RNA sequence: ACCAAAGCUAGCUCAACAUACUAAACAAAUACAAAAAUACACCAAAAUAAAAUAAAACAUUCACCUAACAUUAAAGUAUAGGAGAUAGAAAUUUUUAUCCUGACGCUAUAGAGAUAGUACCGUAAGGGAAAGAUGAAAGAAUAAAAUAAAAGUAAAAAAAAGCAAA
RNA sequence: ACGAGCUACCCAUGAGCAGUUUAAAAGAACCAACUCAUCUAUGUGGCAAAAUAGUGAGAAGACUUGUAGGUAGAGGUGAAAA
RNA sequence: CUCGCACACGCUUACAUCAGUAACUAAUAAUAUACUGAUAAUUAACAACCAAUAAACCAAAACAACACUAAAACGUUUAUUAA
RNA sequence: AACUAUUCCAAAAGUUAAACAACUAACUUAACAUGGACUAGCAAUUUCGGUUGGGGUGACC
């Protein structure tokens, strides 16, 4: 009676049914029929020298946890823009048409790691 | 159109409740075929000199097919209504004149 | 266990919550209210009261309207409130014989109509019956206007009405773009149907399509947090500099 | 976006990136986010088993509380 | 007969016995003979005569028309010019 | 379901392309027509049934080509030929003594001496003799031939009146037609198609036919010998 | 003496209220052969419900029968009907708030199908189960405690003769 | 509503047919694989909800057969056996 | 005594190693390819996935010389672009 | 009944004379296509009265 429950999956078909397992494709196919790779869907890893920095994976039990303040928009307003921005008014100097000297981005568009439509993996 | 009469009476609902209706009223009688009737004609009133009927600034009679079809989509002849009607009445002071 | 709301009301109430509650109130008071459409098939009795002939007593007496169904090629056309009639038939009329599913169906013709006010020629199938009306309200531009939203039954017809209400209300130039004499003798005959411009563009609308139009116009990307910000700052800034 | 889906469930609908504008994709352009009329049926169903299971729930932590009392009566 | 109707729950009354008796009060009820109008010109005087009264149904037949009639039509009458108000009441009657 | 029909190719090809039989079957895939299926598995020569066909729209003229080779088809009844001329080819329906290696001309022009026909000779039927043999016959002008194309048929040029011609189809029946309308001289080929003996049922199903039902039909009225008046004579000339 | 027996809980049922009415959970993947990131299109649609049955047959007819308008009456009245079976109004009338929500409802063959739409059975639509019982503690199993009562057996084969008893 | 993964008939697309006899791949002949299912005996809650043993009929064809697709119940399909 | 090895389709870990089997699967045991537990395992060269648009080509497969009739599956090259 | 073909009337689009005699009618019809009829095909719904020296035939009611 077949099976009805047991999940979907290459191994289950005929030969013409290839199904990944859910991995990236790195490339396309050419025109020998071989495939070809592009370098630049390849996720290159950015790993970070260790070697003279100090860290570990686990922390002294004697040393303290703190009160737990979830990060907030506003929070990280007050400790970049409004300093700099009272800086300013203060001054006279403040110009409500750009806010780009305080670090204000108008549109994503043109910067690489964009935020909103989420450009980047991680 | 067909003008179609029930052969089964439907009870009443009186005070704006909607009648209660049953298949058995669904259950027609042909009374009446529009198309079959003896057909009525079309009064116009012409805004140029048509050869058979007659002058500018005239009201005839004729059938619904000639005015339809022919007359007024050409622009010679204008519909009967009253406002259409008072600028021929204007039009027949001022022709007489001179 | 039950619904505290009935069934009947769920659709009512439906349009009480949600977008639909911010659609402008003439529009939704133009479908809240459905009149009765003018008798067509059926041949109405105009008496409130009849005298029973068998009985000789005064009789109350009611017009129920017969059930016609409209083919949705129907909406592409304007056939005069009218449609197809379903139903049964006896042969031979008498009661005793059998009882036979029948249906009646309109004669439609093409005919092409010419609109004044949007300037065209449309080609549309049309009933003897739409002709006849035409003729009686004495131009297509003035049936399409002088007729109420039931009577015509078409969506064509109340997109044909929208388009030329906002004509009228706009005043608009492109009509006749070269003699402005041709324009105002137009606008001139049909300025007692002339509405707002508001309520002119909501005319012949789809409750569909009106949530859509609602929904555009209340089409915003969310203000960034820096502006909203920027103002409580500025208002704190403003209120401690004025404070001393 | 919030969409509804062809069984007339409210989904949302997490987007996908194309190198193509919408309207020119074949295989999405034959998905259906609307309900047909005969889903409105279902729907109501749907609704109701819901608040069986909800007014059946209720009945039973009341009755508990009912059974506690007159097992532990400190009050 | 429906003993219980659809819409109301009540019993109905079978019409095609109201068109044809009617019920005096005290329970007697009255119907014409069989046949009275048909073929005339083949009957004697004396039958015809037989056959143009008015009369009485015995008692099993009126237990069966008073279940096929609801209450209402058992109720007491005063109709203006009735021929048969006469009739409504019983008289001396020894049982 | 759905099937799509096997006869989408846009250009025109000498070449024999494949085609899809369908033993009876709309499109829906029900029966409609009974008694069809698996024969030979075959290929569709493309024929050019519009004899006059001018290969440039630059020059008009009526022009000649060369025939060479005749073949067996399997689609038709009739034996086709390959014929060549500027540098175009095309498959037409070969007249009967057509051979390899020979010469047909084609031509749209009428005259007051009308011809002497050869046999593959197209020309407008105003132009021929009044007791000639044709074949392919056009009904209107421009429209391509539909008439008399099987194997060993031919039609007869009857007369010419009022700028008509009237022909006799191989029913026998009368044919009325504008006299500029097209048609090849002569009878169409393999005549002795008729008198070929299937010699076994096995033969028939190699044509693509399946036998006939088993179920037994009483004959109803419509059997008979019925002789009926020959019908009227068809008039594809459109009267103003 | 075996097989067995006994629990009182799991939950249910019916109403009340109620806001208002597609629960919960969504990181990725999901309408390629659902759970498969990535290429030039198509996309979509509606037609009266019918019959079993009642009429002791059946042919017109046959309440309710997935269309909001309740209630007290008018009234099973007027009417409609092979004037049969049956069907059946209206005009006109009546209706006083909110709290006092629970149970002469079930207790494992019952009450939901439900420990579950799972196992299992069907190619599919679809059908659709059964099953629990120690105690305060089993972090008290050389374990301690109250039925030993169904048929079936065992302890214990049978001894002329007969509806098996009287 | 669901069903043509069995089976009836189609459509696409593949695959098989050795030896012998014959000028011959001729719906010829002998006889395997292969396909059928003649006659008998077993079996009859069976090995089997139609089989086993022997025996038979066809075996380059109107042949067998794989894969994918089609036709749907007022229907389909049918070398009619309802 | 002789239905063997492989692939397709299908099945889905039932395979392998170590251990256990009082009872559960084997229509019975011994023990174990089928019961139980723990731990492992099939590695691409084979296979799947793996271009479009124009244009020249009438000429069967049958050891293919050449033919038969029922007229027959199966591609080159040239041009234009092909990450 | 529907459906499929036939035939006809009406609907719809038209076209002609200014008709005839003395001192309004008639005709036309490409494909669709409506209402009402006609003739067939293909069909739809429903039924097989009882008595009987068993039923049936015969007879009877
Ligand atoms: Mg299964
Ligand atoms: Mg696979
Ligand atoms: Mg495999
Ligand atoms: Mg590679
Ligand atoms: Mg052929
Ligand atoms: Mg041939
Ligand atoms: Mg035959
Ligand atoms: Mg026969
Ligand atoms: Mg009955
Ligand atoms: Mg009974
Ligand atoms: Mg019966
Ligand atoms: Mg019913
Ligand atoms: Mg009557
Ligand atoms: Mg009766
Ligand atoms: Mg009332
Ligand atoms: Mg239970
Ligand atoms: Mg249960
Ligand atoms: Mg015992
Ligand atoms: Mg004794
Ligand atoms: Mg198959
Ligand atoms: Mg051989
Ligand atoms: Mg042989
Ligand atoms: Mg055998
Ligand atoms: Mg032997
Ligand atoms: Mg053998
Ligand atoms: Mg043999
Ligand atoms: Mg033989
Ligand atoms: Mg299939
Ligand atoms: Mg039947
Ligand atoms: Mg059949
Ligand atoms: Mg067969
Ligand atoms: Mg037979
Ligand atoms: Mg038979
Ligand atoms: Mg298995
Ligand atoms: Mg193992
Ligand atoms: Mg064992
Ligand atoms: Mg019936
Ligand atoms: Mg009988
Ligand atoms: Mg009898
Ligand atoms: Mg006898
Ligand atoms: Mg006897
Ligand atoms: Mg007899």
């Amino acid at each position: 009676g077949a099976d009805r429950m047991s999940k979907w999956t290459s191994k289950r078909g005929p030969r013409t049914f290839c199904k990944g397992r859910g991995a990236k494709g790195t490339g396309f196919h050419g025109r020998d029929g071989k495939f070809v790779q592009i370098k630049e869907m390849i996720p290159e890893l950015v790993v970070p020298e260790l070697a003279g920095f100090k860290l570990k994976p686990y922390v002294n039990y004697r040393a303290p946890e703190g009160t737990d303040t979830p990060l907030t928009a506003k929070q990280l307003f007050l400790e970049t823009a409004a300093p700099a921005i009272e800086k300013d008014f203060k001054a006279g100097t403040f110009d409500p048409e750009h806010l780009e000297k305080y670090g204000f981005e108008p549109t994503q568009e043109g910067k690489l790691f964009q935020l909103y439509p989420k450009n980047f993996p991680r | 159109t067909v003008i179609v009469e029930r052969w089964w009476k439907v009870p009443l609902a009186g005070e704006g409740r909607k009648p209660r209706l049953h298949r058995r009223h669904r259950v027609y009688k042909l009374v009446e075929d529009t198309k079959h009737r003896p057909k009525d004609n079309l009064e116009l009133v012409l805004t140029q000199s048509v050869e058979e009927l007659g002058v500018r600034g005239d009201l005839v009679s004729v059938k619904k097919s000639v005015g339809r079809n022919r007359l007024l989509p050409q622009g010679l002849a204008v519909y009967a209504s009253p406002e259409n009607k008072k600028l021929f009445e204007e039009e027949k002071l001022l022709r007489q004149e001179g | 266990p039950l619904h505290k709301v009935p069934v009947g009301l769920w659709k009512q109430l439906r349009l009480w919550e949600g977008i639909y509650s911010r659609l402008p109130r003439h529009y939704l008071r133009s479908l809240e209210e459905a009149r009765t459409p003018t008798p067509v098939h059926y041949r109405p009795h105009g008496a409130k009261f009849k005298i029973n002939p068998k009985n000789w007593q005064r009789e109350r007496v009611e017009d129920v309207p017969i059930p016609v169904h409209y083919p949705p090629e129907s909406q592409l056309g304007l056939w005069g409130g009218e449609g197809w009639v379903l139903g049964h038939r006896y042969v031979n009329n008498d009661k005793l014989s059998k009882r036979v599913r029948k249906v009646w169906k309109p004669q439609l013709f093409q005919r092409e109509l010419y609109s004044e006010i949007l300037d065209k020629r449309f080609t549309v199938t049309v009933t003897m019956r739409t002709l006849d009306l035409i003729d009686q309200a004495c131009g297509f531009d003035f049936y399409i206007l002088k007729t109420p939203k039931e009577d015509l039954c078409s969506k064509f017809g109340m997109d044909l009405k929208r388009g030329m209400l906002l004509r009228l209300a706009r005043q608009d130039p492109q009509l006749h773009p070269d003699d402005p004499a041709r324009r105002a003798a137009i606008y001139d005959r049909y300025k007692a149907f002339v509405i707002p411009e508001a309520e002119a563009e909501w005319v012949g609308l789809t409750l569909d399509e009106a949530v859509e139009k609602q929904r555009l116009l209340e089409e915003k990307d969310p203000i960034p947090l820096f502006k909203i910000f920027v103002e409580e700052l500025l208002g704190q800034l403003q209120q401690q500099a004025l404070s001393e | 976006a919030w969409r509804r889906d062809i069984f007339g469930r409210i989904i949302w609908h997490k987007f996908k990136q194309w190198p193509i504008p919408w309207y020119l994709n074949k295989k999405y352009n034959r998905k259906r986010f609307f309900a047909m009329p005969y889903v409105e049926r279902f729907v109501r169903m749907r609704i109701e088993k819901q608040a069986r299971i909800k007014a059946r729930k209720r009945s039973l932590e009341r009755k508990k509380e009912k059974f506690l009392q007159e097992k532990f009566p400190h009050l | 007969v429906t003993y219980f109707s659809s819409r109301k729950g009540k019993r109905k009354t079978v019409k095609a016995v109201i068109y044809r008796f009617l019920r005096l009060h005290s329970g007697l009820w009255l119907r014409r003979k069989a046949g009275y109008k048909k073929k005339l010109w083949k009957k004697t005087a004396a039958r015809k005569r037989r056959l143009r009264e008015f009369v009485f149904c015995n008692k099993t037949q009126s237990k069966l028309l008073d279940k096929m009639t609801t209450s209402f039509w058992k109720r007491r009458n005063w109709y203006a010019d009735d021929p048969y108000q006469k009739y409504q009441d019983r008289t001396n009657l020894k049982v | 379901a759905t099937s799509v029909s096997w006869k989408s190719r846009t250009k025109y090809t000498v070449m024999p392309v494949k085609m899809r039989k369908s033993g009876g079957r709309n499109h829906t895939g029900q029966i409609q027509v009974h008694g069809i299926g698996g024969g030979h598995k075959q290929r569709y020569r493309m024929i050019d049934f519009l004899r006059f066909r001018p290969e440039h729209e630059s020059k008009p003229g009526p022009f000649e080509e060369k025939v060479i080779a005749v073949r067996y088809d399997p689609c038709r009844s009739a034996d086709i030929a390959l014929v060549a001329g500027g540098n175009r080819k095309r498959w037409i329906i070969a007249t009967e003594n057509m051979k390899a290696g020979d010469t047909v001309l084609n031509s749209d022009h009428i005259g007051r001496m009308a011809v002497a026909a050869r046999e593959g000779d197209a020309h407008p039927l105003g132009a021929l003799p009044v007791g000639t043999l044709i074949n392919n016959v056009e009904s209107e002008p421009g429209r391509g031939a539909q008439y008399i194309r099987a194997a060993g048929t031919c039609g007869v040029l009857l007369r010419k009146v009022n700028g008509t011609a009237i022909i006799q189809l191989p029913s026998k029946r009368q044919m009325q037609v504008l006299e500029t309308c097209i048609a090849t001289v002569g009878r169409v080929s393999n005549v002795d198609h008729n008198k070929r003996v299937i010699g076994k049922a096995g033969r028939n199903r190699w044509l693509g036919k399946r036998p006939n039902s088993g179920l037994w039909q009483r004959k109803g009225g419509w059997a008979g010998r019925k002789i009926r008046p020959l019908p009227p004579m068809k008039s594809y000339v459109k009267l103003p």
